[PDB]
């Protein structure tokens, strides 16, 4: 068949105006992380502790001295629910550590 | 900031960058023209002899 | 031909150097332009345009290097898109400001 590090996880978040479409209005959520070595990461979403298990697409990890990584996702979310305040955690999970990173709309 | 620069009256406002504030506030530090020069009097007031007492 | 749906993330309110990624999905014909701006002024540098893949429709993305002291001070970063010679304009902005 030795660079070891940790991810950083880096969660996106639709604008103010950032919805379209006919109501309800739907936005997407991304979730990535670089600069990373190996990639065990399973990409997870979890909504107010609640596991997602469909409306999310895991694209193939792409390739961006260690060798790093990139990883892209995509989670269709409403926006009722954004209006209701609800947290979103990307669970990531490298080498068995758990990452979180608690993201919202509150100023 | 020039002097001549200063008697002029020209708009100078700072400007922040903090992450706490979305947006940055301006302080309008100007010298207000049309003002006179008036000539200051100084005046000297010695103690009161009600206060020596005490010591 | 249909028109591409221009979205711009933002990043979260509390905190995160960030990045912006403009998807264009739900676009044809393959070909598509994709550039950044700044405040109204043309950006030479600092971006880069990642390869079309497949989700028949396409999908498209960008990646624009900003800081957070160039964010948080009311500036428009415009995905300009130029599809089939129709010019999408996108105007964001900080949501607490």
């Amino acid at each position: 068949g030795v660079a070891e590090m940790n991810p950083n996880v880096n969660v996106f978040v639709p604008p103010r105006d950032g919805f379209s479409g006919p109501a309800p209005r739907k936005s997407k959520l991304i979730c990535e992380a670089t600069n990373f070595t190996p990639k065990p990461i399973t990409v997870s979403w979890l909504k107010d502790g609640k596991l997602v298990e469909s409306g999310f697409t895991t694209d193939p990890v792409t390739i961006e001295t260690p060798q790093t990584y990139k990883v892209i996702s995509t989670l269709t979310i409403s926006e009722i629910d954004w209006l209701n305040l609800n947290v979103y955690t990307c669970r990531v999970d490298h080498r068995g550590l758990t990452f979180l990173k608690n993201v919202s709309s509150t100023c | 900031i020039c002097e001549d620069d200063w008697n002029s009256g020209e708009r100078f406002t700072c400007t922040v960058t903090h992450t706490d504030l979305p947006s940055p506030l301006k302080q309008t530090i100007s010298r207000p023209k049309g003002v006179a020069l008036h000539r200051p009097d100084v005046y000297l007031l010695p103690p009161a002899r009600e206060q020596l007492n005490l010591r």
